[PDB]
């Protein structure tokens, strides 16, 4: 049996969010709907077609019928952006649980928050282990690309850069962390290193010293 | 009313491994328990069907002849054996209640086949606005608790083959790890 959804779906938010998932005859079995945030469980928000949980916003309704179950998101919010995903039960096939690609909902127009950035050195610690790993941190921007530029002191860098892709957090803003692998030898023979996180054509100053 | 994954960790490729699922708050016997895994950002997808407290299994095609379910009604307890482990199989499993009422999920652990030896988080500690760095792990199953005496973590990167973590508090580090809980202090 085959339940089709749309890849991706976004919406203005405020604007209602409809998820559809299909199937042969789909309005004659039932219909669940989790909702996965990303780095969290899948929670389940509409189960048996139409019925909600405890605790689950009236807003979140479903509807199952002929060959198309929709999961209708009204009044859309950020906090609601996460991925969806259809799933049938029919104690008859020998699949019994059927579950959808998903659909990951996408709230546009979110507002953007500048990027929080916090370098840190290497250990004391660490240099005694032969190690020199320089961490560039970034937390609480919207949207969630950033490219960190590493530079060691009016030079740039381009080997040891390894840089995280964005993870969501609780507040739907995105965090993302960037480490400079470097030796010993080149922390205490330059003076200053800096880690210049370019976001939205918009740099943040980060530097550390070498002395202490 | 809960129900307790546990059982997962690293393995080698084409190894076994015990899942577990640790019920409560219910009648264990009376209704079918499911097997659903999670490949990481990928979709959902339904493992293996055990039913009742009666003997009716169904299988995913993926594990057909390799995943063997099983479950015990008087420890209240459901057990997913897994054999022949492939990279198509490293995901979070979830054992979930198929009844009546509304479907209850517990949990999930991760499950990860890997082609590099399993090894331990090392702490080295971070000044300036203070953190903690933990690196050279594997898997990727870090967290942290900034417990001291007198809050949100970052997502872990590839480096040389094994991952690397660290975090931040606001204005003593503590991380859990299978292989090794570790501890360091920031001045």
């Amino acid at each position: 049996y085959v339940l089709t959804q749309p890849p991706s779906v976004s919406v203005a938010p405020g604007k209602t969010a409809r998820i559809s998932c299909g199937g042969n005859n789909i309005g004659s079995k039932s219909v669940h709907w989790y909702q996965q945030k990303p780095g969290q469980a899948p929670v389940l928000v509409i189960y048996y077609d139409t019925d909600r949980p405890s605790g689950i916003p009236e807003r979140f309704s479903g509807s199952n019928s002929g060959n198309t179950a929709t999961l209708t998101i009204s009044r859309v919010e950020a906090g609601d952006e996460a991925g969806y995903y259809c799933q049938v039960w029919d104690s008859s096939s020998d699949h019994p649980w059927v579950f959808g690609g998903g659909t990951k909902l996408t709230v546009l127009r979110q507002p953007k928050a500048a990027p929080s950035v916090t370098l840190f050195p290497p250990s004391s610690e660490e240099l005694q282990a032969n190690k020199a790993t320089l961490v560039c941190l970034i937390s609480d921007f919207y949207p969630g690309a950033v490219t960190v530029a590493w530079k060691a002191d009016s030079s740039p860098v381009k080997a040891g850069v390894e840089t995280t892709t964005p993870s969501k957090q609780s507040n739907n803003k995105y965090a993302a962390s960037s480490y400079l692998s470097l030796t010993p030898e080149q922390w205490k023979s330059h003076r200053s290193y800096s880690c210049q996180v370019t976001h939205e054509g918009s740099t943040v100053e980060k530097t550390v010293a070498p002395t202490e | 009313v809960q129900l307790v994954e546990s059982g997962g960790g690293l393995v080698q490729p084409g190894g076994s491994l015990r899942l577990s699922c640790a019920a409560s708050g219910f009648t264990f016997s009376d209704y079918n328990m499911n097997w659903v895994r999670q490949a990481p950002g990928k979709g959902l997808q339904w493992v293996s069907y055990i039913s009742d407290s009666a003997s009716t299994i169904y299988y995913a095609d993926s594990v057909k002849g390799r995943f063997t379910i099983s479950r015990d009604n008087a420890k209240n307890s459901l057990y997913l054996q897994m054999n022949s482990l492939r990279d198509e199989d490293t995901a979070m499993y979830y054992c979930a209640r198929d009844g009546v009422g509304a479907p209850l999920w517990g949990q999930g652990t991760t499950v990860t086949v890997s082609s590099g030896s399993a090894s331990a988080p090392t702490l080295f500690p971070l000044v300036s606005l203070v953190g903690c760095l933990a690196q050279d792990f594997l898997p990727d199953s870090i967290t942290f608790s900034w417990k001291y005496k007198n809050t949100r973590g970052f997502p872990s990167v590839l480096r040389g083959g094994k991952y690397a973590a660290t975090s931040q508090v606001l204005l003593v580090c503590k991380v859990q790890h299978p292989n090794g809980n570790k501890e360091k202090n920031v001045p």
